[PDB]
């Protein structure tokens, strides 16, 4: 399924999930697109932040739904 | 005169009256400005539907106070879900059971479900999985559309909280009879019509007086005002249509940020989700292509970085109407086939006659013999 992931910036990155995929693959997924670190990204749903071991059935994400990304900057 | 009016947005925008100025014509000064039909326009005044015969001056309007324009135009289902293609709306919806382990239609439950904690808890309902080679044990509860014809992976997301108002319970904030309904999670389990819902979370986010919990994320409790009655399903806020759910889904998205301690980028467009370390003041627009601004900005004064130094609404309920509109404030039937009566223990409408030579399998809510059809559509009352 596919799923979107958006920065309040308004960037759009569209993945190609499973309900089954925990955070951290979604991550990796989003690493793999924009060469962002998984340890930077932060993902909330409906207000809020997703952690890495839940997956997105566990959240209810249905297909063509988004999550909003985040970053912990480092410098612070 | 000043009225500061809010419509679909946070930010407010004055607009020039005078006392006498009736809501009809602030409807107009709106429409005119906004270039949208002045007869889809709702105005709300601390969460009451303003009439249009009354002035500026009768509705209490004092000053640079906020005024929410929000554009509208014009068998038994314990069960609703949110159809989001083809219906793009609330439906009733079909409950579905299958073996967690092969996801197989062959799970034998021990009873039926009883209430929604049943089917909405993952591994709570037991049963045995009749398949050739399958050790399975637990439950899994799934929804469909009940409206069209549905493929076994389109499944979509039960909205627990609507009911068909089978009760006659009118509504919280209009005193009408409308089906389906929201019932709050309030010990009182307040009704609100979906016309009325939709005025309260559109008008809600404009204020941006949506509730954030940490473990819950962003919604809202009761428009009483009820303890302990904050939406938990936030798939709810689809009923207000995609665009009010996106915008929702982003302010969210904005209180969480604020919520974590970060901030978000100062920057005209930008407005990026940045989480500095405890300590550090120079905050930088990090990311690439997004949230790539790319600006280094004060935390404190949000200017640029520098080594120096640098309304609250109320949503009016009236209490007789909140009395009015409570979902609970019909013991034993006879079995359809010999007439003894049978008493109903709990949720489940899967009925089974005691009497050793009758035994009947029934429905509590239709009379017939149990069937797919009853389990589907109302398995459990609500
Ligand atoms: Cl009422
Ligand atoms: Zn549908
Ligand atoms: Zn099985
Ligand atoms: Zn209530
Ligand atoms: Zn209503
Ligand atoms: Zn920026
Ligand atoms: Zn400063
Ligand atoms: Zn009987
Ligand atoms: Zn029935």
């Amino acid at each position: 399924m596919q799923i979107f992931v958006k920065t309040l910036t308004g960037k759009t990155i569209t993945l190609e999930v499973e309900p089954s995929d925990t955070i951290e693959n979604v991550k990796a997924k989003i690493q793999d697109k924009e060469g962002i670190p998984p340890d930077q990204q932060r993902l909330i749903f409906a207000g809020k932040q997703l952690e890495d071991g839940r997956t997105l059935s566990d959240y209810n994400i249905q297909k063509e739904s988004t999550l909003h990304l985040v970053l912990r900057l480092r410098g612070x | 005169m000043i009225v500061f009016v809010r419509f679909n947005s946070s930010h407010g925008f004055p607009v020039e009256v005078d006392s006498d100025t009736s809501i009809f014509q602030l409807k107009e000064v709106v429409a005119k400005r906004q270039g949208v039909p002045a007869d889809q326009l709702r105005v709300i005044f601390a969460g009451k539907e303003l009439r249009n015969d009354w002035t500026v001056q009768n509705c209490d309007l004092d000053q640079q106070s906020i005024v929410h324009i929000v554009q509208r135009p014009w068998a038994t289902n314990s069960f609703y879900v949110y159809c989001k293609g083809p219906c793009q709306r609330v439906q009733p919806g079909k409950l579905r059971v299958q073996c967690s382990t092969c996801r197989q239609a062959t799970l034998t439950l021990t009873q039926g479900p009883s209430c929604w904690d049943d089917v909405l808890i993952p591994n709570r309902m037991s049963g045995e999985c009749q398949s050739p080679h399958c050790p399975g044990t637990s439950a899994e509860f799934f929804f469909k559309c009940g409206a069209h014809p549905t493929s076994d992976k389109e499944t979509s997301v039960a909205l627990h909280l609507i009911a068909t108002n089978s009760r006659n319970i009118t509504c919280i904030t209009c005193t009408d009879v409308r089906s389906p309904v929201l019932v709050f999670q309030c010990n009182s389990r307040h009704v609100i019509c979906l016309d009325c819902f939709h005025l309260y979370c559109v008008t809600r986010l404009n204020d941006r007086q949506f509730v954030h919990d940490p473990q819950l994320g962003y919604s809202l409790p009761c428009v009483a005002g009820c303890p302990n009655s904050l939406i938990k399903e936030l798939h709810h806020f689809r009923i207000l249509g995609e665009e009010q759910y996106n915008r929702y889904q982003q302010y969210g998205a904005e209180e969480c940020v604020l919520q974590m301690g970060g901030v978000l980028c100062p920057r005209p467009g930008c407005g990026a989700g940045l989480l500095p370390e405890p300590d550090c003041r120079k905050v930088t627009c990090e990311g690439g292509n997004g949230l790539g601004c790319g600006f280094a900005f004060c935390r404190e004064c949000k200017e640029a970085y520098h080594e120096g130094e640098c309304t609250t609404q109320a949503y009016r309920v009236d209490e007789r109407a909140a009395e009015q509109a409570r979902w609970e404030a019909k013991t034993t039937k006879p079995c359809p086939r010999c007439h003894v009566p049978v008493e109903k223990n709990g949720g489940c409408m899967h009925m089974k006659c005691p009497q050793p030579q009758c035994r009947l399998e029934w429905c509590w809510n239709c009379g017939c013999e149990w069937n797919r059809v009853c389990m589907g559509d109302h398995w459990f009352d609500v």
